[PDB]
């Protein structure tokens, strides 16, 4: 059971361009679809963008989003949501 | 259009209007001064800044003379040295021989400048003057006989503090600084006159006679009394905190600290929790070993899971402790991690950092043209922020408006009103101030965290976001939406994912409640189930501790290295100044130790590993002194419109209306005797 | 970089081997002369531990300098310059054990 | 006139400057800088390789007969890469003058021993090695003096605390004097005495 | 010099070992050295000098054998001017 | 990759468990002088200090409690820490930002900078 | 002293005491400062 999702992106790094596109376009729809799921958007520096999914009892898994297009990020988040 | 001037023959390019003293700073020479404070206005009364310009018959005051192209500043010429000696002699002619007993002794600009630029003997063969001492309050011990009429206190009170109560009475050698009447100088930044005073004429009454400057060890830290995040230097001698001094950080606090930050360290000396405590058979808390109490809470944690275990975080807790407790409760599958301050969860909430941050940084206030303050008293809630507002108002002609109860902010402001409907009026555009906001090139809107603590906080935030979006539609790099938090731990907790407000705990009463320094009292035993097991982990026993089955002694901000994030989102780390009293231990170490006993050992075993875990949860937490941030206002505003809550008709009233409220607002402040004396002073 | 005694790590290793040899054969003479109550094996085990302490070093000059220090200590022990106290200082007998697990450290004191 | 201030002797200043230029010309291979202090003291700055050549030159009469090693010491300045500054003080009895030669080294770079040239530098180099971490190559017998036989650290190094890391006491259980970690009953009180105002404008470093 | 409930002689600093404190053992067969003369009482006993000038100078007596000379302002009728070093009190007549 | 840790003789606990702070000391706000803010300083982490039972003097067991070092540049301090194997935290130098001062502004005809006294 | 008597002061001792080491009158060192940190007093009511 997903308990929260953390998305880390770099503000100006090229690798985080797709994640930034997802945030600017698709994040609002994602939050609408999952009103009470904590989707914490945070800024990371000089490191690859990552997606953190904290499940029940504290188990967490991280998937690298480096150089992922917005569609790829949407697919990754949807796969995490579906489980 | 840099012009060329020479300081002792060295070419330095300075912008026009630069003072001679500033060019001397540019080449590194520090012209001796007694009346010039860069923060304050220029006065030119000390006369120690008299320097000789080549080919100029008359010496000039470096603090007050704009440079001219081609001028050669002779900072060590015979004329300059002789002028310095004469000015020093005149200063010391009447000054009392109080150095051994003057608290300023050892850190006196008069003493050092006499040793460096003055004669080594006195030609004064007459009687010295004596001045009756004035009483200006319970904080500033005054010996006016030592005053040199540098006028720093007066100018500071007029410009920064904004309280025009200090002035010069009389003429000639009989001229005296101080209130002509028996008035008391009351302000948030009142204590800063002690720092600003070159001589020991104005000194700290609580700190008087306690210690000498050379003895003290200086530790650089960050204050936790407010969410401004003022940098401070904790002065400790022989393992005891002696005083708190401001540390310069141009972005956050220029050179000032609030009175509560400066004088509440006395609270750390009283009502301290030094040993673990467990309820006995009679129901009375008794001192116990760490192992016994930790085992008790470990058994209780093992017994229950999920919503049965919950955590409430106080205003003074640390990010390391927060993440440790968060992981511990998650290992029992509990997400009921709640702060004592309420932030609208509807919409993005904690998901987007820009939602709960002062997006326009404190330094940004200077650039702003119009500031709209909603339901907040920045003078008491965030004193340094109000000081920055006044600085911008004085220099940048900032236009300030307040929607709330009319309060004295030390600067003139437009009082739109106290009813929340004025937010709707601004958003629709019927209100005239909407036009001013639209015309404003750099508008700024600030919504205090106190207003969000009301029932209609979600509606208030939605209305303010509507105002901001209207502004954006009318006209970027600039950020117009800002939230001013009054609790230090709030920003860090929201970043780590702690649920804002205690509402979840109200919805689902927990069997085991862990109070992490929660002295607010939002949740009590009556709300909780009758057999609730309460754990309190904090430095002082104020409210949370007396209603706790187990008391785990914890360290204070002076006694631990921890990350505190200000309202701007800037993360700063405190440094250890004194060891925690008695058996008390650092909070994250306590959480990890309970994790080890309870069979769910958290991964981190050292402070660096805890910081790595913080980086995992939120990378910005470990990036110290960075306010880069990100702009997500579009998404947050879009999320806000989905719900339509209607604001209640109750007028916006800040929790703190008078300076009496400000003194005692937290456990450290309540414990302090000095703050209580100040409360008695203002009240009576 | 100018070599102290070895231009390469291998040569430093050879010198270390010589120093170890010398300490190894000296240990029983140390036990007999200083009237120490430890066994020869115990002393040689301490020698091995001390030598492995510096094993992580990956610079030839540092190895050479450590070898010089080892030679000086060995000369002291071969002579009676060091007293029985100095020789037993390697065996931290009086000092109480310092626990290394986190929970014990948390109980004992504020030290990290 | 000017009774307080120390009298200045320019003749000695000129003589020392001229002799410094003499030394600089004779051995340009090793000398890096020669300076004369205004209290009439001459210092020659030398590359580490030149300790033996330049000292031997100074001892033997190329118009210089410095045949007595006043003292040999080091100054540890951690900021510099070569944290140690080896300092030689020499006295010429024929010319009743003294000059100073200074060289640098690292913790890991040996410097040639000067026992051959002077023979008085044996104990001085031993003391430098014992206090500072400098190792002198080709020394007849490099070992510790002024420190305990089992002393581990190198004091005087600006990193070593004044109280050290170990303390000695007699223990009745083992009937022996035993070392223990230092635990001062009264912590040495560190005093911050430097004044916030500059004292000597002549030595003002460039702002950079 | 008052006596604490434990029977110890409280110091002029106010120092007395509490009944719980174990450090009282050091005086078990020995004595606690307390100076009977208290500075505060003796300085209180001194009469207040009355001087007819607004500003007066106290050297502590003995000239160079006393304390640095300071000038005290006596304008306030309510409160007597007190020497920072000597502690003697002065006031204008009437 | 220089490592003098074996040669220093420092016991391992202080080599590994101590965090050293590299910084330029802030000016003592009581004084306007800035001469004490021109050199980088290396200071070790604070440790426990307790009262001596006999006299109440503060006792310590940290050998490096009073150890402070002065470095001209940040890089030199960093290099020293690395060569000694101490974990280091570097605080960037804080410089007073340039200010615009005008004595004329105290008598502005229309601006708020006019001084009442 | 008979020719030149010492100055008479009230605080000066009237009876000189010899070295009291090894006697019940021996000086015993002790701290002259009060407790710095004050601990919280638990409430006496059960709840
Ligand atoms: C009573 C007994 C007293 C014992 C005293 C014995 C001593 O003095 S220990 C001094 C010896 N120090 C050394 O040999 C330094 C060696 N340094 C190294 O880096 C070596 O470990 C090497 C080069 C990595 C080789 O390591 P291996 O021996 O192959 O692994
Ligand atoms: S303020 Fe006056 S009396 Fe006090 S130390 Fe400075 S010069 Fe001396
Ligand atoms: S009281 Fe202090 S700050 Fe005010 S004028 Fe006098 S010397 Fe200046
Ligand atoms: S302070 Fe500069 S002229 Fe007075």
């Amino acid at each position: 059971g997903l308990r929260e999702i953390r998305i880390h992106l770099c503000q100006r790094s090229p690798g985080s361009q797709g994640v930034r596109d997802f945030i600017e376009k698709r994040y609002v729809e994602l939050k609408k679809a999952n009103p009470d799921l904590p989707i914490l958007i945070r800024e990371c520096s000089d490191v690859q963008p990552k997606l953190w999914a904290r499940y029940a009892f504290g188990q967490e898994k991280n998937v690298s989003l480096n150089n992922f297009s917005a569609d790829q990020v949407t697919r990754t988040l949807e796969n995490v949501l579906s489980g | 259009n840099l012009i060329e001037v020479f300081v002792d023959g060295q070419s330095v390019m300075v912008e026009p209007g630069t003072t001679v003293l500033q060019a001397c700073e540019k080449v590194g020479m520090q012209i001796p001064r007694f009346c010039y404070h860069e923060r304050l206005s220029v006065a030119g009364n000390c006369r120690m800044c008299l320097v000789e310009i080549e080919k100029a018959p008359k010496v000039v005051a470096a603090c007050a003379m704009p440079v001219m192209k081609g001028w050669n500043i002779l900072t060590n010429s015979e004329k300059s040295k002789k002028a310095r000696e004469g000015v020093m002699e005149f200063l010391l002619a009447n000054h009392p021989l109080d150095c051994p007993i003057c608290d300023q002794g050892g850190e006196c600009d008069l003493q050092d400048q006499s040793m460096m630029f003055g004669s080594d003997r006195s030609r004064f063969l007459e009687g010295k003057r004596a001045v009756e001492d004035k009483n200006i309050g319970p904080l500033v011990k005054t010996i006016m006989t030592r005053c040199i009429q540098c006028t720093r206190c007066i100018r500071f009170a007029s410009e920064i503090a904004g309280v025009d109560d200090l002035g010069t009475t009389g003429r000639g050698n009989d001229m005296q600084v101080g209130t002509y009447i028996e008035k008391m100088f009351m302000s948030e930044l009142s204590g800063n006159i002690i720092d600003i005073c070159p001589v020991g004429a104005l000194t700290s009454k609580p700190y008087a006679f306690t210690a000498r400057p050379w003895e003290t060890r200086k530790t650089e830290s960050i204050d936790v009394m407010d969410a401004v995040g003022s940098n401070i230097v904790v002065s400790t001698r022989t393992g005891e905190v002696m005083r708190i001094l401001p540390r310069m950080h141009e972005d956050i606090n220029e050179e000032w600290i609030s009175d509560k930050t400066r004088f509440a360290y006395d609270g750390l000396k009283r009502q301290r929790l030094t040993q673990p405590m467990i309820r006995n058979e009679k129901g009375l808390l008794t001192y116990t070993t760490w192992e016994d109490a930790l085992s008790r809470v470990a058994g209780m944690l093992q017994s229950f899971q999920g919503n049965d275990v919950a955590a409430i975080a106080g205003g003074l807790v640390d990010a390391e402790a927060l993440v440790a407790l968060k992981d511990l409760l998650n290992r029992v599958d509990s997400d009921s991690l709640c702060t004592e301050e309420v932030f609208p969860t509807a919409g993005a909430g904690t998901d987007l950092r820009s939602n709960y941050l002062l997006n326009t940084t404190i330094a940004g206030v200077e650039e702003a043209d119009v500031i709209l303050l909603v339901g907040t008293n920045p003078r008491f809630e965030a004193p340094l922020f109000n000081a920055r507002i006044r600085k911008s108002w004085l220099h940048n002609d900032l236009k300030v408006a307040l929607i709330g109860s009319p309060v004295d902010l030390t600067y003139r402001y437009d009082h739109l009103g106290d009813s929340p409907k004025i937010l709707q009026d601004i958003a629709s555009g019927n209100h005239p101030f909407s036009q001013i906001l639209k015309e404003a090139k750099k508008p700024m809107v600030v919504l205090g965290s106190s207003a969000l603590q009301r029932s209609d906080g979600t509606a208030i935030l939605a209305a303010v976001s509507n105002i901001a979006q209207n502004i954006r539609l009318s006209s970027g790099d600039w950020k117009v939406m800002n939230i001013l938090h009054r609790i230090a731990s709030q920003v860090a907790a929201l970043d780590l994912g702690y649920k804002p407000g205690v509402e979840a705990i109200r919805k689902n009463p927990p069997k085991v409640l862990f109070l992490l320094g929660a002295d607010g009292g939002c949740i009590t035993r009556q709300d909780l189930p009758k057999d609730c097991f309460i754990i309190y982990q904090g430095h002082h026993g104020d409210v949370g501790a007396p209603m706790a089955d187990v008391i785990l002694p914890g360290a204070a901000y002076t006694e631990k290295s921890a990350t505190y994030v200000n309202t701007e989102g800037r993360a700063q780390q405190t440094k250890v100044a004194v060891t925690p009293p008695g058996l008390a231990r650092e909070d994250w170490k306590i959480i990890r130790a309970l994790s080890e006993i309870a069979g769910m050992t958290l991964p981190y075993d050292t402070l660096d590993q805890v910081r790595s875990r913080l980086e995992e949860v939120s990378p910005n937490l470990v990036r110290y002194d960075d306010v880069e941030g990100a702009n997500y206002f579009q998404q947050a505003n879009e999320l806000s419109k989905l719900v339509n809550q209607q604001l209640l008709a109750d007028p916006l009233v800040p929790p703190q209306l008078t300076i009496k409220d400000f003194y005692m607002t937290d456990s450290i402040s309540r414990a302090s005797q000095t703050m209580a004396k100040c409360v008695k002073a203002v009240t009576e | 970089v100018k070599p102290i005694f070895s231009r390469d790590m291998n040569e430093a290793k050879r010198r270390v081997r010589e120093l170890y040899r010398a300490w190894y054969r000296e240990v029983p003479n140390t036990v007999h002369l200083f009237q120490l109550d430890i066994s020869v094996k115990q002393g040689r085990d301490k020698v091995r531990e001390m030598f492995m302490k510096n094993a992580h070093v990956t610079d030839p000059r540092v190895v050479d300098l450590l070898v010089i220090k080892g030679k000086m200590e060995l000369e002291e022990t071969i002579n009676v310059w060091k007293q029985r106290t100095h020789i037993m200082r390697f065996f931290h007998e009086t000092e109480a054990p310092r626990p290394t697990d986190f929970l014990s450290k948390f109980y004992v004191g504020h030290d990290p | 006139t000017r009774p307080t201030i120390r009298p200045r002797n320019d003749v000695v200043h000129k003589q020392l400057s001229a002799f410094g230029q003499y030394v600089a010309e004779i051995l340009p291979k090793y000398v890096q800088q020669v300076q004369v202090s205004c209290f009439n003291e001459l210092e020659i700055f030398i590359h580490p390789d030149g300790v033996i050549p330049v000292l031997t030159f100074l001892r033997d009469h190329t118009n210089a007969q410095f045949k007595s090693l006043a003292d040999l010491t080091a100054v540890d300045v951690p900021t510099r890469q070569n944290r140690f500054e080896i300092v030689y003080n020499l006295l010429s009895l024929r010319f009743n003058s003294r000059i100073r030669v200074k060289t640098y080294t690292d913790e890991l770079t040996p410097i040639e021993s000067s026992v051959t040239v002077y023979k008085a530098a044996n104990w001085y180099e031993r003391e430098i090695w014992d206090m500072f971490g400098v190792f002198f190559a080709n020394h007849p017998d490099l070992r510790r003096i002024l420190t305990d036989y089992g002393f581990e650290g190198h004091p005087f190094r600006k990193d070593f605390p004044l109280s050290g890391y170990v303390e000695l006491r007699y223990d009745d259980e083992v009937k022996r004097v035993v070392a223990e970690p230092v635990e001062l009953a009264q912590e040495f009180r560190k005093f911050d005495l430097n004044s916030p105002w500059e004292a000597f404008p002549a030595y003002r470093q460039p702002p950079e | 010099v008052r006596t604490s409930p434990t029977g110890e002689k409280v110091t002029h600093t106010g120092q007395a070992y509490d009944d719980g404190d174990y450090r009282r053992v050091r005086f078990s067969d020995r004595q606690k050295e307390v100076n009977e003369n208290f500075a505060i009482d003796l300085i209180a006993e001194q009469p207040v000098s009355e001087v007819g000038s607004r500003v007066i100078s106290c050297d502590g007596g003995g000239g160079a054998l006393g304390h640095p000379r300071v000038y005290i302002n006596l304008d306030k009728e309510t409160k007597t001017g007190t020497c920072g070093y000597c502690g003697l009190q002065f006031r204008q007549p009437h | 990759k220089l490592d003098i840790t074996t040669l220093t003789g420092v016991p391992e606990e202080h080599i590994k468990t101590r965090k050293v702070r590299i910084f330029v000391p802030a000016r003592n706000n009581m004084q306007s002088g800035v001469n004490n803010t021109k050199k980088w300083k290396m200071e070790f982490d604070t440790r426990e200090r307790w009262e001596n039972p006999l006299m109440g003097w503060s006792s310590t067991a940290d050998p490096l409690s009073n150890l402070v070092l002065t470095f001209s540049t940040k890089e030199d301090a960093v290099a020293f820490a690395e060569k000694n194997g101490w974990s280091f935290d570097v605080e960037e130098r804080k410089v007073p930002k340039p200010k615009s001062k005008s004595y004329g502004a105290n008598f502005s005809w229309n601006k708020r900078t006019r001084v009442s006294t | 002293p008979t020719t030149k008597p010492p100055t008479a002061r009230k605080y000066i001792w009237t009876n000189h005491k010899f070295n009291v080491s090894g006697t019940p009158q021996q000086y015993v060192p002790y701290s002259t400062t009060r407790k710095k940190i004050q601990e919280w007093v638990p409430p006496s009511t059960p709840y």
